[PDB]
RNA sequence: CUCGCACACGCUUACAUCAGUAACUAAUAAUAUACUGAUAAUUAACAACCAAUAAACCAAAACAACACUAAAACGUUUAUUAAUUACAUUGUUAACCCAACACAGGAGUGCACCAAGGAAAGAUUAAAAGAAGUAAAAGGAACUCGGCAAACACAAACCCCGCCU
RNA sequence: ACGAGCUACCCAUGAGCAGUUUAAAAGAACCAACUCAUCUAUGUGGCAAAAUAGUGAGAAGACUUGUAGGUAGAGGUGAAAA
RNA sequence: ACCAAAGCUAGCUCAACAUACUAAACAAAUACAAAAAUACACCAAAAUAAAAUAAAACAUUCACCUAACAUUAAAGUAUAGGA
């Protein structure tokens, strides 16, 4: 049946309240409780990092040379897309030096990660079934850059019954004025790959930010605060597809809620900035049965946008900031626990 | 027996008709297949600051109406070029060739508003 | 095997053959228009 | 109304290239041969009739060709070579046992001594012994082959006179030429082709053949056995 | 001659001109005063039509012989998508370069220490296979457009798993779609390999010449083959404009200078659009070739010379059921004459990662009789892609 | 911005809400081009606020206040327009001496109507144009005979409405015999 | 009891909310998706619109390994130029269409066999004849133009004519 | 003059054919969807200007089917039934 | 007593005259699938009117029958016609 398509990447206001509300999720700035139990693992060199990925950059803004584009507009997408595939295959190996389970990864690029789900309850408008009653569906398609998948689950945030006092946003409205559309074809949950995969779980996803959502262009559509939306609103609905995708693998459903927390990580990119999300998936009911006494929220932690560079001249990084370094360093060095 | 009489509209054909409602179109289809804008294309309006200024949408009552006169080309002619022309043949510096001080214009197309083929809208 | 149906619709077909393009295209047709412009006819085509 | 002709395509190539078949419908969209519609779905593979044809205009002299592969044709019943020499490639009637990498000789030289002919070798008529197997003959000499291409056939020079040859055609008709024009020795491809047996009605409608009518006509005068003295022997040499 | 156009397709012969234009020193009247057609008058003839300021999209295409790069010199251009007739013969000859069966023994015994297999390999490459053949997609049976890209990246994803035991693979950069333009002249006849390839892995530090001395000059003795009727540039694009300048499609100063591997996807549904298998080797010899080439002379100059460090560059190619390994060494700039010293190449052919593959299970009077995955499989192919990953350490 | 859409809440809830008379063409000729300028906008925004108030009318149910002012405003804008388009059509009378600001031309149809065509803008001349090119100005000759039925058609219609009107005099004229 | 949800084509506001129905539409009512009035409404990401000119390519789709004959729809790359600049325009309701009807008929595709859709009886009585069904003692074609129809049967043989689908 | 949006035959371009049996996609076999229309009974101003109920025939083919085009009355089209 | 019944107007008809004969209305849009501002072309054309019918059939023939020359007579005369 008939169900609402949400689109990750959106041009739509604010997305994230919808989202969240779709998701039944909750947004708090900044990143998870960090896990202060960490062995003294950083003995990483910052240098050979720096250098790893000042090569793929300028490798993409400088050294290469494509075939002459005559608009000279220079697309984001086409400049930016293969940094990213580098800056993540290049990343993988150099802190897989550090952290082993990284080699028995799958590197997925650009591949279909899809979810499907039920939402609260319709009376039916218009038509021969008006006045009847109905569940919300919502599906989401999406495409993510670059994926990690392992073959053993990341730890918990926090655990599976941690409460807080910010509440999920109830939007008054149908979805329909956010923009959204109805549309019908075959509902798929997939996680970016078969169920008969050994690797089951995922590590953190890396999202490139499309060309229409850029910072200059919003920016000339009287849109400030937006800049920040978008990325939210992408993490919100890809991780939670993801995650939401994982927990149905592992058997999981509305009537079976979820044993335990579902977690991964993501990074999400204009190719100048980036954003990190952490994504807690706790309850998989969000049906309108299933919800009634209910009392678990999903989780997003997330950071605020930031530059990874200023201003590439001449085959010189001109500004650079290692904290973005460092926390990409942080997701990449996030394992499964030993027994 | 299908509908004769009822206008032809986008809303009435297959997918593949698509009539527009009568909007200018403002771009053109680019390479990608996306479409590219034209800010050229697009009308910007001219708009005047109205707070300083003392005029209102309705009049005075008990203001007067008016002898209604049609401004004519001659009363137009008059009021500009006649001054300036009876100034100047008084004075015998009159010049049949060159009206051009006057306010004549020989030619249309130097111009960035031309009268005749009249190149603005409004 | 039952008839009366025998209409099809659709705008294509309809406006290729009968439209107004169709009749100018030809003179035959052209004085069709002729006919109904005389007989003052409220729509001269589809 | 009017349709345009699918022929249209200025640039030899070898690459196969799409056609629409029209069942007997001339251009006006009227039937003008009957009997003719829907068979299987066809590319048409553009053929080289004319066997020898220099590169380039500089090197004017006889040259050689070598043979790729032998390959099936939906639109005709003879099987087609693929031929390359220096930079080109062409279709042309493949005879009979020619097979894959191969060597085909391609000359206008004619000469006091004839020569030894193979199979694949192109001469002109006048280059050739009087008893010999030729296909893809041509009329007027730079004119292109259009007699014997079908599968199998092959027509026999008979002999030379005058500066001219004169040759049999597949039909038993003497045809006569310039000895400045070019053919082919040999049989044409897929003897067999006649021994070829239709099984069903469906495997005729696969060849686009739709069936005869139902009416039924009464034979006239024009039927029974006509044995006609052969007749009189063509001659495309254009006397003074 | 058969002429290839049809009368009636051709552009319509213009309408045999009115009579009124072959009176002398009299003036036509024309329905031009109106604006638009009349019978009764004569049809007006205009001059070629001049808009004083020329529109960039709306004007007529510039003839190729007004470009600034435009040459009389017929160039043989060798692209990505070229088929050669004679595939490998050819591309030997206008690379000037000997043949030999299998891979260098260097790469063998690369391939056959039981140190350099990864933790499980039967159990890993039977996975890629699987996944690329099948998991990777929503459907059922997945088109060779996405599995054949799939499985190239899974099994390079294989071998970058062992950064961690010989930590010099992190000198290595992927790079994809990068222009190379490598021009030379070889016997009357230019050449140059122009285009893009897939996927190119660089090094930072070249690789160690394969080759002893013994085989070097034992090519010194070598006769080229050739194929008489059939010219040796056929298959490739004559070409008038073009720049000669050897480029490597990075600009000066780049941190991973040295070509390592090439790879070469025939990522293509229909049979008829992929390349037989030999094409293909062709097609990887001769851009390696290019690839070498610039490098030879970027490190040493324009000069033809024979070289005194050969350069070394690797190929990989793909059905994605089917692999081509090369491995070519380059002594020698100048391909001007025969009679040199040749270049070097090993060719591993015809390597089957796995025979066939079924994504249902095939039943059988309504038992199951062939269960779902790869048919045989040949771990010495993966050995031998592993080899050629690990041949920097 | 936004309450300009609205008249001021001191009106809202009131019946009659009174108003000064529309412009006249007259004292607008006596404004300057510049004050016509703004004098259009002012007048503008007070045309929205009314027609939004005028649909929010018939939405609640309930008569509009005062909806003559609409009315007025509308007479002043087009007013207005009457004075500016003079101005122009002065002036390039003076300029040019073109009574029509489009380029057109008297053409023959295919219906054989005299019809006045006006001009369209292109970027190329005429004889290149394939779409312009294939219509038709001018008429066959099988239209003549139509071209006559009209004219006969027309002289009819012409014909019994001035018996008509000769009728109608008649019959008042022997009801009141005032004469 | 089970023809359901969507799209194309086609229909054009018949859809929605509130109110009204003495009469008009429903083949009756109750009331209302269909009559009346007033007021609203379908928002682009889906879809339509959305480059030419040269040049290399002989090598089917059939899980494609490789083949079969009837010889097969579907593009890459290289070169030359392609206005370069947020937001363009248009389809988005429905219980719907073709059959004069709110017609047991005709209607393409994708998924479903229920989770979705629906109601055979206005109320009685229990005559004949008619329709549709279930069962039947003994008999088993005696019926009849003919084993037509029906059956707890669902088998075998022989001719005539046409070879066969 | 107007008609091939029904139907006859074509042209382009799409779409369908599950299970079972077979070395076989063989104008083979069983049997759905699908396409037809054998025989009977209803119905006969009918639900219907050709239907309903049962029963039947074909069902990878000379198969069914969508969309857009063509052929026009001294004509077209026709596996001839005028 | 229901159903009903009665008006005298709307306009028309036929001529006269008459200037002369494609009315009115055009802001935009209109010959893309008319009412859709904007891209390198094509464009256009003619061949005797026929038959129904009369001749009691039908075969040569059959007034008028979409071509300005009216009126009074000559005259239904000269002529033409399966005469
Ligand atoms: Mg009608
Ligand atoms: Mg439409
Ligand atoms: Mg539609
Ligand atoms: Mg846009
Ligand atoms: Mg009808
Ligand atoms: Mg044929
Ligand atoms: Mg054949
Ligand atoms: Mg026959
Ligand atoms: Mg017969
Ligand atoms: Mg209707
Ligand atoms: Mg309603
Ligand atoms: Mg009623
Ligand atoms: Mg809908
Ligand atoms: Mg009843
Ligand atoms: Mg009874
Ligand atoms: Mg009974
Ligand atoms: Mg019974
Ligand atoms: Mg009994
Ligand atoms: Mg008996
Ligand atoms: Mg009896
Ligand atoms: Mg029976
Ligand atoms: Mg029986
Ligand atoms: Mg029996
Ligand atoms: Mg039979
Ligand atoms: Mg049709
Ligand atoms: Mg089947
Ligand atoms: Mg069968
Ligand atoms: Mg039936
Ligand atoms: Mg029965
Ligand atoms: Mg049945
Ligand atoms: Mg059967
Ligand atoms: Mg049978
Ligand atoms: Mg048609
Ligand atoms: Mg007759
Ligand atoms: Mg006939
Ligand atoms: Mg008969
Ligand atoms: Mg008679
Ligand atoms: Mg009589
Ligand atoms: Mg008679
Ligand atoms: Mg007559
Ligand atoms: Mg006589």
């Amino acid at each position: 049946f008939m169900k609402y398509v949400v689109y990750p990447q959106t041009f739509a206001l604010n997305a994230d309240n919808w989202y969240q509300s779709f998701t039944k999720t909750v947004f708090l700035s900044g990143l998870p409780p960090t896990p202060a139990k960490l062995e003294p693992e950083p003995t990483l060199d910052i240098t050979a990092l720096r250098e790893a990925v000042c090569d793929c950059l300028l490798q993409e803004h400088f050294f290469l040379r494509r075939k002459k584009r005559a608009p000279v507009i220079q697309d984001r997408e086409a400049i930016a897309s293969p940094f990213l595939d580098q800056l993540v295959a290049s990343l993988t190996g150099l802190l897989s030096v550090h952290n082993p389970v990284l080699a028995a990864a799958a590197l997925d690029c650009k591949r279909p990660v899809h979810f499907f789900w039920l939402r609260g309850e319709e009376i039916i408008p218009r038509g021969h079934r008006k006045g009847r009653v109905d569940a919300l569906r919502y599906q989401i398609n999406d495409k993510p850059h670059n994926q990690i998948r392992i073959s053993r689950q990341l730890p918990e945030f926090v655990p599976l019954d941690y409460s807080i006092p910010i509440e999920v946003p109830v939007m008054s409205c149908k979805p329909d004025k956010l923009p959204l559309f109805k549309r019908q074809y075959e509902n798929t949950i997939f996680i970016g790959s078969k169920t008969a995969d050994p690797l089951c779980y995922g590590h953190t996803q890396f999202h490139l930010l499309p060309d229409k959502l850029k910072r200059e262009k919003l920016l000339k559509q009287n849109c400030a605060d937006q800049i920040e939306v978008v990325f939210r609103a992408n993490a919100i609905a890809s991780l939670f597809a993801w995650t939401g995708a994982q927990a149905m693998y592992q058997g999981f459903w509305s009537e079976a809620d979820v044993t335990r927390p579902f977690v991964s990580q993501g990074v999400i990119t204009d190719g100048k900035y980036f954003s990190f999300f952490c994504y807690q998936l706790n309850t998989l009911a969000l049906t309108a049965q299933a919800d009634q006494n209910n009392p678990r929220k999903n989780i997003c932690w997330g950071t605020q946008s930031k530059p990874l560079y200023e201003t590439i001249e001449d085959n010189n990084v001109k500004g650079f900031n290692d904290d973005v370094l460092l926390q990409l360093v942080q997701f990449l060095l996030n394992r499964p626990k030993e027994d | 027996g299908a509908d004769r009489m009822s206008k032809w509209t986008s809303k009435r054909g297959p997918r593949t008709f698509c009539k527009g409602r009568g909007a200018k179109g403002t771009g053109f289809h680019g390479r990608d297949g996306k479409f590219v804008q034209i800010k050229e294309m697009i009308p910007e309006l001219v708009v005047p600051e109205l707070a300083g200024f003392k005029l209102k949408p309705y009049v005075n009552y008990r203001a007067p109406e008016g002898t209604d006169t049609p401004l004519t080309a001659k009363q137009l002619f008059l009021e500009t070029a006649a001054p300036a022309i009876e100034k100047d043949f008084k004075a015998g510096t009159f010049d049949p060739e060159h009206l051009e001080k006057y306010g004549f214009e020989p030619t249309q197309e130097g111009k960035l508003f031309q009268l005749y083929p009249k190149n603005f809208p409004r | 095997k039952a008839r009366g149906n025998e209409y099809q619709p659709s705008n294509i077909k309809r406006k290729h053959k009968h439209g107004w393009v169709r009749r100018l295209r030809t003179p035959t047709g052209v004085q069709v228009i002729l006919r109904r412009m005389h007989k003052g006819r409220k729509s001269l085509s589809h | 109304a009017t349709s345009v002709s699918w022929k249209s395509r200025t640039k030899y190539t070898v690459m196969p290239v799409k056609m629409r078949k029209s069942g007997g419908r001339n251009h006006t969209g009227q039937i003008q041969v009957h009997g003719i519609g829907g068979g299987h779905k066809q590319r048409y593979r553009m053929i080289d009739f004319l066997r020898f044809r220099p590169e380039h205009e500089s090197k004017p002299g006889p040259f050689e060709e070598k043979v790729i592969a032998v390959r099936y044709d939906p639109c005709r019943s003879a099987d087609i070579a693929l031929v390359a020499g220096g930079n080109r490639k062409r279709w042309i009637i493949a005879t009979e046992n020619m097979k894959a990498g191969d060597t085909v000789l391609n000359s206008d030289h004619i000469g006091r001594m004839a020569v030894a002919a193979r199979e694949g070798d192109a001469h002109p008529l006048g280059a050739l012994p009087v008893g010999t197997l030729i296909n893809n003959v041509e009329s007027e000499p730079g004119r292109g082959a259009q007699y014997i291409r079908a599968a199998g056939t092959c027509g026999v020079l008979l002999r030379k006179v005058n500066g001219t040859a004169i040759i049999q055609l597949p039909s038993k008709r003497q045809m006569q030429v310039l000895e400045t024009c070019i053919a082919t020795v040999g049989r044409v491809s897929n003897v067999d082709h006649n021994k070829r047996v239709i099984g069903k009605a469906g495997r005729n409608r696969w060849l686009g053949k739709r069936p005869n009518s139902g009416l039924w006509q009464r034979k006239g005068g024009w039927a029974g056995r006509k044995i006609r003295p052969l007749p009189p022997m063509k001659s495309y040499v254009k006397l003074p | 001659a058969y002429e290839w156009g049809v009368r009636s397709t051709r552009k319509p012969e213009p309408p045999p001109l009115d009579r009124v234009y072959e009176i002398p020193g009299l003036e036509p009247i024309t329905y031009a005063g109106k604006m638009h057609f009349m019978p009764g008058l004569a049809r007006p003839v205009f001059p070629p039509w001049d808009p004083g300021w020329t529109h960039p999209k709306f004007r007529r295409l510039p003839p190729l012989h007004e470009h600034p790069l435009y040459k009389d010199q017929a160039c043989y251009v060798f692209h990505q998508r070229c088929r050669l007739l004679e595939g490998v013969k050819q591309a030997l000859w206008l690379t000037k370069t000997q043949l030999i069966e299998g891979l260098p023994e260097k790469v063998l015994r690369l391939a056959d220490d039981p140190r350099n297999h990864i933790e499980n390999q039967d159990e890993r490459v039977l996975n890629a296979i699987s996944h690329a053949r099948l998991w990777h997609s929503t459907e059922d049976i997945p088109k060779r457009e996405t599995y054949c890209p799939v499985i190239v990246d899974s099994l390079i994803q294989l071998c970058k798993s062992q950064i961690l035991k010989h930590p010099s693979l992190a000198r290595r950069i992927c790079a994809q779609n990068n222009t190379l333009s490598a021009t030379w002249n070889r016997e009357s006849i230019l050449l140059q390999v122009h285009g893009s390839s897939g996927a190119r892995l660089n090094a930072k530090d070249p690789l160690p010449p394969v080759a002893s001395q013994e085989e070097v000059e034992a090519t010194k003795n070598h006769v080229l083959e050739t194929f008489y009727p059939i010219s040796p540039t056929m298959g490739l694009q004559e070409c008038n404009v073009y720049d000669v300048n050897d480029d490597t499609g990075f600009q000066e100063g780049y941190p991973y200078p040295c070509p390592h591997t090439l790879y070469f996807l025939e990522s293509a549904n229909l049979r008829p659009r992929r390349f037989q298998p030999d094409q293909l080797r062709a097609k990887m010899i001769l851009f390696a070739f290019g690839s070498a080439l610039a490098q030879a002379r970027l490190l040493y100059g324009n000069d033809s010379k024979v070289l005194e460090q050969p350069v070394v560059v690797q190929s990989v190619g793909t059905d994605g059921r089917l692999f081509q390994f090369l491995v070519l060494q380059l002594n020698t700039t100048d391909l001007a004459s025969d009679e040199g010293v040749k270049n070097l190449a090993w060719v591993d052919s015809d390597q089957l990662l796995y025979q066939h593959f079924w994504c249902l299970p095939v039943i059988k009077k309504k038992v199951v009789v062939e269960p779902v995955g790869p048919i045989g499989f040949q771990p010495e192919t993966f050995r031998k892609f592993l080899a050629l990953y690990l041949h920097g350490a | 911005g936004l309450e300009e859409f609205f008249d001021d809440p001191k009106n809202w809830g009131e019946e009659k809400v009174k108003s000064g008379a529309s412009w006249t063409c007259q004292q607008l000729r006596n404004k300057s081009n510049e004050d016509l300028h703004k004098l259009w906008y002012v007048l503008l925004k007070e045309r929205n606020m009314l027609l939004t108030l005028e649909q929010e009318a018939k939405r609640q149910r309930l008569p509009m206040p005062s909806p003559e002012r609409l009315e007025k405003v509308v007479d002043s804008m087009d007013a207005l327009d009457k004075v500016v388009q003079e101005r122009e059509d002065a002036l390039r009378l003076l300029q040019t001496g073109q009574e029509k600001a489009r380029p057109g031309a008297w053409r023959r149809d295919i219906f054989g109507r005299i019809i006045w065509h006006k001009f369209k803008q292109w970027p190329i001349p005429w004889y290149l144009n394939k779409k312009y090119n294939r219509k038709r100005f001018f008429a066959m000759p099988y239209v003549e005979r139509f071209v006559r039925m009209r004219i006969e058609k027309q002289a009819r219609i012409k014909a019994r409405k001035r018996s008509l009107e000769r009728k109608k005099e008649k019959f008042l004229q022997e009801k009141f015999p005032h004469l």
